[PDB]
């Protein structure tokens, strides 16, 4: 079938360049335009331009002309998108797409996109492999049911995923809520884990979050006191 | 040239969803429609205003005339929940233009209001010359939410990072939002607030230094 096979995920430091590839299969490469579209996390589709593999002709979008370069290698049926001077706002999924929707009239002489690649993730960050800092989220009962309190642990600024959190070495599982990590402009991750416990137990029972970040070989057992 | 789409449309299963794509003289252009699900690449569901591509159910129908193109999805199923994009070529600029995208929500359970928990920066973090406010949001449906931060009754958008909603074990949604401050910023204002808007209602929590 008609497929576009895109290269793998990339982590780039600011200022670097990145060149992602888009290899065609299941059809003749020089028969259709290749369009490029990028999508920042949680945003919409953003057309970057197209290249015709037969002639090499390009049409750069206004927002991207001058700092991206579309090329192609017909010998190996591959198109390339190079992005230069990478900034944090260049973090996105970069799609290629075949322009298989031929025009129906000479009035609207446009070849539209039919088959899309799976996308190439590019994350621009000053991030290196980094263990997290763990801070306590001291108990409060303002948003929990009557007679219960919520306390937690802030696991801040780590890379890469994942971070696992347990409570009291696994003895405490009921009422534990570990929220999925946020990915920040720095390219570092942060997550929080909170457990809802009886208010009376705050004087009696000790609460420890067991944070494990294997990629940096960091472990923290943070005791969370009522303060 | 700009294509205007409503940011969101919500329907119950079996109902008919209608997604509009507004543009001047868009009836003269040929509109294609893309469907994108999370963990999906854009897929063609309508081509050439109204044509149905291969494999797409006949429930997916498009129309185009005047200043508005419309994607119509009859007998909506839960699998139709996705972001939909209209696309057009603008000859005067030689640009391919996508609409802003419409998130189609298929309402599979009653609305549930969010629970908001807000933690102030810890004293230990302040001693490390940092300050992070943690806003935790849970138990809401549908899984669409917008967070806004304020300080002394004034909007704050620098340093805000919000996750997208994620399903919980009880099949409701959860999310979190972080506000990174300096120790002086945290200590100089009255208070900061996390404002969570969900389905036209807002829940706001506020914390203050010491």
């Amino acid at each position: 079938q008609v497929q576009l096979v895109q290269s793998g995920a990339e982590v780039k430091k600011p200022g670097a360049s990145v060149k992602v590839s888009c290899k065609a299969s299941g059809y003749t490469f020089t028969d259709y335009h290749i369009n490029w579209v990028r999508q920042a996390p949680g945003q919409g589709l953003e057309w970057m331009g197209w290249i015709h593999p037969n002639s090499g002709d390009t049409n750069y979008a206004q927002k991207f002309q001058g700092w991206v370069t579309m090329t192609r290698d017909t010998a190996i049926s591959t198109a390339y998108m190079e992005v230069n001077g990478l900034k944090s706002d260049d973090t996105a999924v970069y799609y290629c797409a075949r322009a298989g929707l031929h025009p129906t009239t000479t009035e609207y002489y446009y070849y539209g996109m039919d088959v899309w690649g799976q996308g190439t993730t590019v994350t621009v960050s000053s991030a290196s492999f980094k263990g997290p800092s763990v801070f306590p989220l001291a108990p409060s009962s303002k948003s929990t049911s009557g007679g219960t309190a919520a306390l937690g642990c802030l696991v801040k600024d780590y890379f890469p995923e994942p971070v696992t959190v347990s409570w009291n070495s696994g003895a405490l599982t009921s009422g534990v809520h570990t929220f999925p990590a946020v990915l920040q402009s720095s390219g570092l991750y942060s997550l929080s884990s909170v457990v809802t416990v009886p208010s009376s137990s705050l004087g009696t029972q000790t609460y420890i979050c067991n944070v494990n970040h294997k990629p940096s070989n960091t472990k923290v057992d943070k005791k969370v006191e009522p303060k | 040239s700009v294509l205007t789409q409503p940011p969101s449309v919500s329907v119950a299963p079996g109902q008919t969803a209608r997604i509009t794509c507004g543009g001047n003289d868009i009836g003269r252009k040929s509109v294609h429609w893309n469907q994108q699900k999370p963990g999906q690449a854009p897929v063609l569901v309508v081509c050439y205003d109204s044509d149905r591509p291969s494999g797409i159910p006949e429930r997916f129908s498009g129309s185009n005339s005047g200043n508005t193109a419309t994607l119509t999805i009859s007998r909506v199923e839960a699998g139709d929940e996705a972001d939909y994009y209209c696309q057009v070529w603008d000859s005067s600029s030689d640009h391919v233009i996508f609409g802003g995208g419409t998130k189609l929500t298929v309402l599979g359970q009653p609305k549930a209001n969010p629970t908001v928990t807000l933690f102030p920066p810890s004293s230990e973090e302040l001693q490390a010359n940092k300050a992070t406010l943690v806003c935790l949001i849970s138990d809401f449906y549908p899984g669409a939410v917008t967070v806004a931060w304020k300080a002394d009754s004034s909007p704050v958008k620098a340093g805000v990072e919000t996750t997208t909603p994620s399903k919980q074990s009880n099949n409701k949604y959860a999310a979190s939002s972080y506000l990174s401050l300096t120790p002086e910023q945290w200590k100089s204002h009255r208070s900061y607030s996390c404002q969570v808007t969900h389905e036209g209602s807002t829940v706001e929590k506020t914390v203050a230094p010491t």
